[PDB]
């Protein structure tokens, strides 16, 4: 369709190569592109080599397009034998374990955005079936996941993201966080006495 | 066209009025001025039916909102005159007598600062108030007794400049009437020229009725079709900070920006203590190099 | 219950303006506003479109800058189609740049930006500038990216070395490279990469950018400067001017080399010395002499007066709207507080009170 | 580089370039050096910022961009070629530049070449189009296919570089060289075709990655740290301004270049309060019509004087002959130029400037005599009908010029004599 | 044209009768109020010195930019016989009317007024409760009488006769009913001081000797009078027309002490808003105004629905439009009311559209109507579709020869104001029956 030609006009596009070395050159390119601020896009597998020890932060971790449920390949006899064995052992529901693993891989994908509290980012869930899984999702992740956010479309996703960018583009008075989020030594002392 | 909000500030001070009437002999010249101003406000409020008048007097210790009465009964004037004219004139003569009685009461303390700039500023605030309410022409009138001792206009200079800038923002000409021995008042003349105001100085208290009835009648409804009658011209120069004389070409601080007719002693700023560069001032002191 | 929200909003506002300082702030300014006129500002997303409002706001910015600080020269370079185009040299006449911006009105914004080229030729234009002049650039930006020919970091290093500061007013959101520019140029400050939230906020930001900026102690350039007050003549005969070479009825006369000019505050074209009026230098004295904030006295305590000291009106009565000048010990209304703090630049209570 | 005063004075071609750009600059320069013979370096010495601005305007260049992605295929096709974009294609693809330069100046035409190019499969390969044997391409352009392939190999060889271990995924996957597990999924591994060969999507993805790398190395042109990289700034001290406040000591000099008594003012004050409470008559304010007549005389005199001031409220309309008007404007202009350069020499203040000052003094004297001879010409052309106005129009620049001559003579007598 | 009408009337008044009018300070004060700013300045300057001036000094003082306005001021000054310009010593020696001068001087000084400002009793009472209420009552009665909605309190027989004689709100004796003339609707459109001044101009025109200058001086001092006080009951002609204007409700008289209401003040001078109406393409009325008078006048040309607190609603029908048209009421009068009853939001939108169309084209290829033509031109199209013909009836001269002669005779009729239509191309023109004899006599000669 030539959509990538349109995408060229705004940012670079980087794709996970099967070569880890070319992938390393690619991520260096992405790093330098976000360094000069001309902007770039990374394309990596949910279980791909990027996802297991590379973090992204404050320009690198800004927004992530997670694509659907990262389910494993369904017709693995190896997987089915695993499911049978673990169900026989610990009485484990097979589909629930599959959702668990999908689940946990998605969290591993999305956990590389917020390095410090100064950072900010937006998360997407690009599948219909995710709405039943907030109870599965980790607690601090899902605590920001509001109930209105459980089923959204592109339009209000865009509007909310623009408003989030507008929000994060503002400074903040230190008084609003000087005792509730950031703690001085005296703050820790006061808290310790309050515990006492 | 539109009601012209009339703004009249009267600088009353016995230090000036006593000096003037002892220099001359016209006792009650201030009373003559007040009666003339009464006829002037009558002529103004008969020129237009709603061209409202703000009257404020600045005494030795401060200012007073003369017209109108505060937000918180003899009749010297005649009963046959107009209703609104009579109300305003009775109110003003009552306020004037109250202020003069007060001035007699607290005469013996000393305040050496002129309050003209503060009176002008407060009048301009009231002009903002009136114009913001409900389109109204802004025209500011000052009456001063210039025969008194010109003590120090230096501290008066800065807020006068600020008032000039404000009136420039507000399209209000500042028209100056001076009675005194000194022919010239440089800051007032500069004020009139910058604000498109009218400067005038005479001495005799007689004939001020004809003077400020003829000349001092220009309204913004007809300002461009009336030539200003001012004859003096001002260089807009200031006296030096450490020698006190006006300078044509000179030096100013990069920080304090005060005029230096000469090199400051110690090469440090006499206003904000900035030590300067010796090579810079040596280049400033450089004579031209001429062939033999 | 709206007054409680207004009170807490005023408190959170006044927490920023609690600290008022008499910093040395630049007077001999050198301000550059570069414009991008690209495909991004073709968005009608804000009414009527970003190009039209930045044109109008730049008109206002030119007027305000020349009114407040007439002791600087103004240059504008537009950015268009991968090229940065100079349209306005630095000059004392704002009307030239007004006409150039009027030309920019009718032409069509299109293309892509290059901050590298823009800042490079802005540097080159800022190169022949005397030491006392404070070289600073306002940059407006609507893209989230920048196509560039080469490195920006060498340009950043050169700009820092040549003592020029920048302030970025981005449109959509924060761009990390612009944050980097603002931080590194601005001694680590983050108070220069600003993003609007609506057009009113953009207006407020432009008004904020009007003001002079404080200078740093380490960036010390304390010196003198030669100055000359000229004299105005009003001659019967028209006379040739030195600048535009045409017959003039009036005109100031040069104090040094006795030539004539057509406009002020300008430098001489002949003896080549700056000519001003004392009004022009006193114009920034409110910046030189700042005004303290005025405090509302609480409604619980006993009151010195119940009506406004300055405008002479009754104070309204839950809370107490009596803004007190502690320097003159007089309380005032909110209208007078606004006028004295913004329009006026003196306290008449302190004028009446003898020192 | 081309930034020094010497470089800007040296670039005679650029000087001629903005000369040819302007027209009043031919007028001024022609009078300055063609007519008056001034040193043209000193001519350009004033216009140095203008020269540098013109140079920097001419000197900028655009950044790289995906010109083939901006190429659209657009029934029939009509070529609508843009020369700047043609050179953009040339710069982005030296193979396409080479294929142009060995075929169009040898075999056929440029629009024919570009029609063949758009027809060619090499164009599709270089763009984001998968090659297909169903497409025939252009044979002449597609002969360069293997040449472009070995260009790609050489460029990839150039693009290879060592990687930081902090981000090295190759070191990450070389953590355990004896991983023995199971073969990973066909889903999540790079898929192939039926006959085991690839479709080539890995080729197109590595190609666009090569385009990105070529971008970023074009950026990376001529024109330890991990300690700084791993700093956690969020728990650090806030930056505070070192801006210096300023005070102001206040001691101003009094203005340079009888005294009343409390008893006497109190006596007068008592008397005037007595008069105040005594009486006040509006009717007595009417004057005596004689001193009032003198007031009328003074007021009317002020009106007449200021009205004559206001009587002399594009330039003004004048009844000059247009040629003589232009000639006198020209003379005024070159005299102003001479005066400004003489002031530049004088305020410079060097013994090296001495001969320059003397020669410009001679030129000013010559301009004076030429002004006088022009006055003789308008003398015997008008009979001083409006030659008076000519003299008065050229007067003030002459006065300033001769004042400068007197200043030069005075300083000559100061130093030499 | 109120000042124009009064100035025209006083110019019709002869020189010595004008000088008699210039005798008293109250009349001089009111007339000074009438004068334009330039002449006002001239007389306040010259009033305090007995120095006559030549015209040359004034001309040298006058900036030539407003010289036309200066000419208007001095033309009024001379034509009112307020000036005595004589060419003394070859120079047009300028002299103010001296009686006017001294009476203005005494008024300004508070000197001899001879109670021209009023024979005062100064028994002040509350006016909002008696004077204003009786005034509003009597003015409401005459106003709804002039509307035509039924009201019991008929006006005076003097004003009834003046309406019968005058072409204002025609009491058509064949019908026996007051009927809205186009002049009546002009009076309805008029401002309140305009209505008062038209009434007094008509009453002064009809009244004869009743001393005319007594009525003039009394009218001027009555305008000069102030509210809410008792005064002495003076001339007897002034007293009897004072009782007449008492029956008009202007003054609250207790048959000798009389108490002038606010109407004297409005006669002297004037003092999403009220009276602002939102137009609708559906012809709906969203008035930001309400009064029973408002409903009474809207009944003539608007189909209404109901009355609420400020919200008067309705829908303009073509039946209402043609009801206005058939009364002889002008569509220009209708749009005079409409364009005096516009609303802020809609006029801001109209100005925004005007500034949008300014940059596209100067003509815009649109009809010239600033009020939004989506609703406003619908009436204006109905306005053009109302009249849409030209009728010529009576005599007609045809088949001229020489064009010369046709232009001469036609031009002569235009000069004397008896030409009603002409056509160069047919060499024909139509003249009024009144001018027929004059044109024929000129044709023979
Ligand atoms: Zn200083
Ligand atoms: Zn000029
Ligand atoms: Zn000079
Ligand atoms: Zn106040
Ligand atoms: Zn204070």
């Amino acid at each position: 369709m030539g959509i990538l030609d349109e995408v060229w006009k705004h940012k670079l596009i980087l794709v996970e190569t099967p070569d880890a070395q070319e992938t390393s050159l690619a991520l260096e390119t992405y790093r330098k592109a976000c360094s000069n601020g001309r902007g770039a896009i990374l394309l990596s597998v949910a279980r791909g080599k990027v996802s297991e020890g590379i973090d992204f932060d404050h320009q690198y971790g800004r927004t992530v397009l997670m694509i659907g449920i990262p389910f494993q390949y369904t017709e693995s006899r190896i997987l089915k034998a695993r499911l049978e064995f673990m169900r026989e052992n610990y009485r484990i529901r097979e589909n629930d374990f599959l959702s668990f693993d999908a689940m946990r891989h998605a969290a591993q994908c999305l956990g590389r955005v917020l390095r410090g509290k100064d950072d900010y980012g937006v998360m997407v869930l690009a599948d219909r079936r995710f709405s039943r899984k907030r109870s599965q999702l980790p607690k601090w992740i899902a605590q920001g996941l509001s109930d209105a956010d459980l089923n959204l479309s592109t339009d209000m996703a865009i509007s909310n993201t623009k408003q989030f960018l507008r929000t994060m583009a503002q400074p903040t008075d230190p008084k609003d966080q000087e005792g509730v989020s950031v703690w001085s030594y005296e703050d820790l002392i006061k808290h310790q006495n309050s515990r006492k | 066209e539109s009601p012209s909000l009339l703004t009249v500030i009267i600088e009353i001070a016995p230090k000036l009025w006593t000096t003037f009437d002892e220099e001359g002999n016209e006792k009650g010249s201030i009373i003559k001025v007040l009666e003339a101003l009464i006829v002037f406000l009558n002529a103004h409020l008969a020129f237009n039916s709603a061209n409202k008048v703000a009257v404020i007097a600045a005494y030795s210790q401060g200012i007073k909102y003369l017209y109108p009465e505060s937000t918180s009964d003899l009749k010297i004037i005649n009963s046959d005159m107009y209703r609104r004219f009579r109300n305003v004139d009775e109110t003003l003569v009552e306020e004037i007598y109250k202020l003069f009685e007060l001035e007699k009461k607290q005469i013996e303390q000393n305040s050496q600062r002129s309050t003209l700039a503060g009176a002008m500023s407060a009048g301009l605030t009231y002009v903002n108030r009136i114009s913001k309410e409900s389109s109204l022409k802004s025209r500011l009138l000052v009456l001063t007794c210039g025969s008194g001792s010109s003590k120090d206009e230096i501290f008066q200079y800065i807020p006068i400049m600020n008032c000039i800038f404000s009136a420039t923002k507000m399209k209000c000409p500042i028209d100056v009437v001076k009675i005194g021995g000194s022919k010239e008042s440089t800051f007032l003349q500069q004020t009139t020229d910058a604000t498109n105001g009218v400067y005038l100085h005479v001495e005799s208290t007689e004939g001020l009725i004809q003077y400020l009835a003829t000349a001092m009648f220009i309204d913004p409804s007809l300002r461009p079709i009336i030539v200003k009658p001012n004859h003096g011209s001002v260089d807009f120069r200031t006296s030096c900070y450490l020698t006190g004389r006006v300078v044509a070409v000179g030096f100013i601080c990069s920080v304090c920006l005060c005029v230096l007719s000469i090199i400051p002693p110690g090469n440090k700023c006499p206003a904000c203590d900035s030590q300067f560069d010796e090579h810079v001032i040596a280049k400033l002191k450089r004579k031209p190099v001429v062939p033999r | 219950a709206s007054l409680v929200a207004s009170i807490v909003e005023a408190r959170k506002k006044r927490t920023a303006k609690k600290n008022i300082t008499p910093y040395q702030r630049g007077i001999i300014r050198s301000l550059i506003l570069t414009l991008d006129c690209s495909e991004a500002m073709l968005e009608k997303d804000l009414r009527p479109n970003r190009h039209a409002m930045i044109i109008q706001y730049a008109i206002d910015f030119v007027h305000e800058f020349f009114d407040q600080n007439p002791i600087s020269q103004m240059g504008i370079i537009i950015m268009r189609n991968g090229l940065a185009q100079l349209v306005s040299q630095v000059s004392g006449n704002p009307q030239d740049h007004i006409d150039a911006l009027k030309s920019i009105r009718k032409q069509e914004p299109k293309g892509n930006p290059s901050l590298q080229n823009a800042l490079e030729m802005a540097r080159g234009l800022l190169l022949p500038v005397p030491a006392h002049c404070t070289r600073e650039v306002l940059i407006v930006f609507g893209s989230l990216s920048t196509t560039d020919p080469g490195d920006i970091h060498q340009t950043i290093d050169s700009l820092v070395s040549e003592k020029i500061r920048v302030k970025v007013l981005g449109l959509s959101a924060q761009v990390a490279i612009c944050k980097e520019l603002c931080k590194a140029t601005n001694y680590g400050d983050e108070s220069f990469y600003k993003i609007l939230l609506d057009e009113t906020h953009l207006k407020e930001l432009f008004n904020e950018a009007v003001t002079p900026l404080p200078v740093n102690k380490i960036n010390k350039g304390f010196t003198l400067v030669k100055m000359g007050f000229p004299t105005r003549i009003f001659e019967d005969t028209p006379t040739f001017c030195s600048c535009h070479s045409k017959l003039v009825y009036g005109g100031y006369f040069c104090p040094n080399c006795h030539s004539k000019v057509c406009s002020l505050p300008t430098v001489c074209p002949c003896c080549d010395l700056m000519l001003i009026l004392s009004t022009h230098l006193a114009r920034s004295y409110h910046h030189l002499m700042p005004l303290k904030t005025f405090a509302e006295v609480p409604t619980t305590e006993k009151f010195r007066s119940e009506d406004c000291f300055s405008c002479q009106s009754r104070f309204p009565i839950l809370t107490s709207s009596r803004y007190r000048c502690e320097d003159c010990k007089q309380e005032f209304c909110v209208d007078c507080d606004v006028f004295i703090h913004e329009i006026l630049h003196n306290c008449p209570g302190c004028e009446s009170k003898p020192v | 580089d081309s930034l020094s005063k010497e470089k800007l004075l040296t670039n005679l071609k650029l000087q001629q370039s903005l000369l040819k750009g302007n027209k009043v600059l031919m007028k001024v320069f022609q009078e300055t050096v063609i007519n008056a013979g001034l040193p043209p370096s000193e001519f350009w010495s004033t216009r140095i910022p203008l020269l540098r601005a013109f140079a920097l305007s001419t000197s900028q260049k655009v950044g790289p961009y995906n010109v083939l992605s901006t190429i659209k295929p657009v029934n029939k096709v009509n070529v609508n070629l843009s020369r700047e974009k043609i050179l953009n294609i040339f710069e982005n693809y030296p193979i396409v530049k080479k294929a142009y330069t060995d075929n169009v100046p040898k075999n056929f035409k440029e629009p024919e070449f570009w029609a063949r190019f758009f027809s060619s499969k090499l164009f599709r390969k270089l763009r984001g189009e998968k090659i297909m044997q169903n497409d025939r391409g252009d044979v002449i352009i597609d002969r360069y296919l293997t040449l472009d392939q070995e260009f790609d190999r050489k460029d990839d060889d150039m693009l290879l570089h060592p990687v930081k271990k902090i981000i090295d995924l190759d070191g990450n996957i070389q953590d355990d060289p004896v991983v023995r597990g199971n073969r990973p999924d066909f889903t999540m591994q790079p898929g192939v075709d039926i006959n085991g060969n690839s479709d080539g999507t890995v080729d197109i993805l590595k190609g666009m990655n090569r385009l990105s790398e070529k971008m970023i190395m074009a950026l990376k042109n001529e024109y330890n740290d991990e300690r700084n990289e791993l700093k956690i700034d969020d728990l650090n001290e806030s930056y505070k301004t070192n801006y210096a406040i300023i005070h102001l000591k206040r001691n101003a000099h009094e203005k340079t270049t009888l005294k009343v008594s409390n008893q006497q003012m109190l006596q007068q004050l008592s008397l005037v309060m007595d008069n105040l409470i005594n009486k006040l008559d509006l009717n007595q304010v009417v004057p005596n019509n004689e001193v009032s007549n003198k007031i009328n005389k003074r007021v009317i005199t002020a009106i007449k004087i200021n009205a004559k001031q206001a009587k002399h409220n594009l330039e003004v309309k004048s009844t000059l002959p247009i040629d003589l008007l232009e000639s006198c404007r020209m003379l005024h202009t070159t005299c102003c130029e001479f005066l400004k350069h003489f002031y530049i020499h004088f305020q410079s203040g060097e013994q090296k400037q001495a001969s320059t000052v003397k020669k410009l003094y001679n030129h000013l004297k010559d301009c004076i005599e030429k002004l006088n001879e022009l006055f003789q010409d308008v003398l015997n052309g008008d009979g001083e009908s409006m030659s008076n106005t000519c003299t008065a129009y050229l007067k003030p620049v002459l006065n300033s010029i001769t004042l400068a001559t007197h200043k030069y003579d005075e300083y000559f007598n100061e130093y030499n004599n | 044209s109120l000042k124009h009408s009064v100035t025209q009337y006083l110019e019709e008044i002869p020189q010595q009768v004008q000088n008699r009018l210039y005798t008293s300070p109250a009349t001089c004060l009111a007339i000074y109020r009438i004068l334009p700013p330039l002449a006002k300045f001239f007389i306040m300057a010259m009033v305090f010195n007995e120095n006559e001036v030549p015209l040359l000094d004034l001309d040298k003082w006058v900036n030539s930019n407003g010289k036309l306005q200066f000419q208007n001021a001095i033309k009024s000054m001379k034509s009112l016989h307020l000036l005595i310009p004589n060419k003394s010593s070859g120079t047009l020696m300028i002299n103010l009317n001296p009686t006017f001068k001294i009476s203005l001087r005494n008024a300004l000084t508070g000197g001899e007024v001879q109670n021209s400002f009023g024979v005062v009793v100064e028994e002040n009472v509350v006016s909002l409760d008696l004077l204003d209420e009786y005034s509003a009552n009597k003015w409401e009665t005459i106003l709804h009488f002039m509307v035509g909605t039924p009201l019991a309190k008929i006006p005076s027989e003097k004003v009834l006769n003046l309406l019968k004689h005058s072409k204002l709100m025609e009491e058509v004796n064949s019908t026996g009913e007051f009927k809205i003339t186009n002049e009546g609707f002009q009076f309805l459109l008029q401002e309140i001081n305009s209505q008062l001044w038209t009434l007094l101009l008509q009453y002064l025109k009809m009244i004869e000797t009743m001393d005319l200058v007594d009525v003039l001086h009394f009218i001027f001092m009555l305008g000069a009078l102030e509210v809410g006080k008792a005064y002495k009951i003076l001339s007897e002609t002034q007293r009897i027309m004072l009782q007449d204007m008492r029956d008009y409700g202007l003054v609250f008289q207790k048959h000798s002490i009389f108490y002038p209401t606010k109407l004297a003040l409005m006669l002297t001078s004037d003092t999403i808003p009220d009276g602002s109406l939102i137009v609708e393409t559906n012809f709906k009325i969203y008035s930001y105004s309400n009064s029973p008078l408002q409903i009474a006048v809207l009944s003539l040309f608007v189909h209404l629905k109901a009355r609420f607190v400020n919200m008067v609603l309705g829908q303009i029908t073509r039946e209402s439009i043609r009801r206005a048209l058939t009364n002889g009421i002008t569509a220009d009068q209708i749009i005079a009311y409409l364009e005096t009853h516009a609303h802020p939001q809609m006029r801001r939108l109209a100005e925004e559209k005007l500034e949008k169309k300014l940059e596209l084209d100067p003509n815009c290829k649109e009809p010239l109507q600033v009020l939004p033509p989506t609703v406003v031109d619908q009436i204006r199209l109905w306005q053009l579709e109302l009249d849409r013909v030209i009728t010529y009836e009576g005599s007609l001269y045809s088949d001229f020869e020489t064009s010369q002669e046709y232009n001469l005779l036609s031009k002569y009729a235009q000069d004397i104001g008896v030409l009603l239509w002409k056509d160069d191309k047919k060499k024909k023109f139509f003249i009024s029956k009144e001018g027929n004899s004059q044109v024929l006599d000129f044709a023979k000669r």
